[PDB]
């Protein structure tokens, strides 16, 4: 997943 | 939750967490980020889930079998229930799986299936064959069977993602894009969506449906959409926010860890921060250009001297300590910053690049305090080591998201999160083909590799394909890896159940609680  | 024996809980069981940003979308298959995951663990449950310590177990699934590793059986518990009381069936799992698959839900995590292999997956995707072709029946309403097209012996693994959640076909049928609104959604999870205000906050209550509500105590949990990590900081140490997001402010770290170490947590995390370069667009679809960024970049200065919070200087993708990693450190690596400036100079020199003329690109990164303090240290190291002159920009998350799927960027501040402990949660992001494939990273070699590790049945071959895999990445400097991440974030002293043993962070607001104060 995608981490801000 | 599991309230230990003589812990008092608070007479109000509520819980505020701030979220890092506004999520892209409350609908399990248009998500990608670790605030939409967040958000969607709380809502959405799948055939697994992960403990509080983070191994796969039980979630809508009470048991599964497996034969060969191809064929996987999952007997659903018979009081899984959604949020309006209808049950939760096999039928659920067949709808929504062919739902992801499908090309016309576009979801960026389309291609999660093909990480676990599922029959036919490959021509669905391609428009080759219908989604109800997916390799997935519905035996009987409690029994959900899976075939891949190769043993996959970590198939459930992959599991506990929000990806492969259910969605209710009812709700999506009647409202389209509309479903997810809080009078039209329909949940499984331990919660269900009360209230959502764009940039202002996300509130769920406990859904009382839940099969294992009688052991949630949080009866609602608000997220908080803030980006800027002093004002998560501020509001926290105020008392409006129970837990912060896992960025910490460069600004205020060191001093928190001297007047609240208590309650800093800092903890394994399998995720790796690195700088995205768009490998199709020139000037950065020259190995040379990349490999010099790649050198000229400062680790021990950007990790420990400017962002100081536990990080490790990184050399590869894929974080070291993953299960089932054995990789190789390159020896770029092991030399001085001074031979890798020098190094990075000539390459850039071969491609072009001049004093006369300096390379110039942007620098995109997701609106942070954060990720801008440090791409003002890189821009300031790039500049110094290398001569180049790079442009600051900013974006909201989704839409940073949205640009770099277009591709429309030339290097990007990035970070992913494994969503399973294993080398292919990683290395498949990179594979042509994939959805997640941001970088736009294409290599048939690299592709091969991958393929390959489905073929052998021995898990040192396997590993030795990783160590492979991520060579060539080093090779090709697809991207520059900058540290490994350490997850750090602050918890009030009375939010209890939260142990920080899981590197994937995989929490559920339905196993914490808060202790009277
Ligand atoms: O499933 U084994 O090495
Ligand atoms: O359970 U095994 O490789
Ligand atoms: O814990 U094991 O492969
Ligand atoms: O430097 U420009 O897109
Ligand atoms: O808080 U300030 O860049």
């Amino acid at each position: 997943k995608k981490k801000a | 939750a599991d309230v230990p024996a003589g812990v008092q809980l608070a007479d109000k069981q509520t819980l505020v967490r701030n979220n890092g940003s506004e999520v892209q979308s409350l609908d399990p298959h248009k998500i990608e980020g670790v605030p939409e995951s967040n958000v969607s663990r709380d809502l959405f449950e799948g055939l697994l889930i992960s403990d509080v310590e983070g191994h796969p177990s039980p979630g809508v699934a009470e048991k599964w079998e497996n034969k060969d590793f191809k064929v996987w059986t999952f007997h659903l518990r018979e009081n899984a229930k959604w949020s309006d009381g209808t049950p939760v069936t096999a039928h659920d799992f067949v709808y929504s799986w062919q739902r992801l698959a499908d090309p016309n839900t576009a979801s960026p995590y389309a291609s999660y299936l093909q990480y676990g292999h599922i029959a036919n997956i490959d021509d669905i995707i391609a428009g080759k064959k219908p989604a109800t072709d997916l390799g997935v029946k519905a035996l009987d309403d409690h029994t959900f069977e899976v075939t891949l097209s190769e043993p996959v012996p970590y198939f459930y693994k992959l599991l506990v993602h929000p990806s492969v959640s259910p969605v209710p076909k009812s709700a999506v049928e009647k409202f389209g894009d509309k479903w997810t609104q809080p009078a039209n959604i329909v949940t499984n999870g331990a919660y269900k969506l009360k209230n959502w205000v764009v940039n202002e906050r996300i509130v769920l209550e406990r859904n009382p449906q839940y099969w294992d509500n009688a052991k949630t105590v949080i009866n609602q949990v608000t997220y908080l959409p803030i980006s800027s990590e002093v004002t998560d900081v501020n509001r926290y140490r105020s008392g409006e926010i129970d837990m912060t997001y896992n960025n910490m402010p460069i600004e205020l770290f060191q001093k928190l860890k001297k007047e609240i170490p208590n309650e800093v947590r800092v903890d394994p995390y399998l995720c790796t921060y690195y700088y995205e370069i768009n490998n199709q667009k020139a000037p950065f679809n020259d190995v040379r250009v990349r490999t010099a960024l790649k050198l000229a970049l400062d680790r021990d200065i950007i990790v420990n001297k400017v962002k100081n919070q536990g990080d490790l200087p990184a050399y590869s993708y894929t974080p070291p300590y993953t299960d089932g990693a054995k990789l190789v450190e390159p020896e770029w690596f092991k030399w001085s910053q001074q031979k890798r400036n020098e190094e990075a100079k000539k390459l850039l020199a071969e491609a072009g690049f001049t004093a006369d003329k300096p390379l110039t690109f942007d620098l995109l990164y997701n609106t942070s305090d954060l990720h801008k303090k440090l791409a003002i240290a890189v821009a300031s190291i790039w500049k110094k080591n290398l001569g180049v002159n790079v442009n600051l920009e900013n974006q909201e998350w989704k839409t940073f998201l949205d640009t770099r799927h277009q591709g429309t960027f030339d290097v990007a501040r990035a970070g992913w999160c494994a969503d399973y402990n294993e080398p292919t949660s990683f290395l498949n992001t990179m594979l042509s083909d994939s959805s997640n494939n941001t970088a736009h990273y294409k290599s048939p070699a690299f592709d091969k590799l991958i393929a390959d590790t489905l073929k052998v049945a021995d898990d040192t071959q396997r590993s030795e394909l990783y160590a492979k895999a991520e060579q060539q990445l080093d090779k090709d400097s697809a991207i520059v890896p900058v540290y490994y991440y350490v997850n750090a974030r602050l918890v009030k002293p009375w939010v209890g159940g939260y142990t920080g043993k899981d590197p994937l962070d995989n929490i559920y607001v339905k196993n914490l609680y808060i202790i009277k104060h």
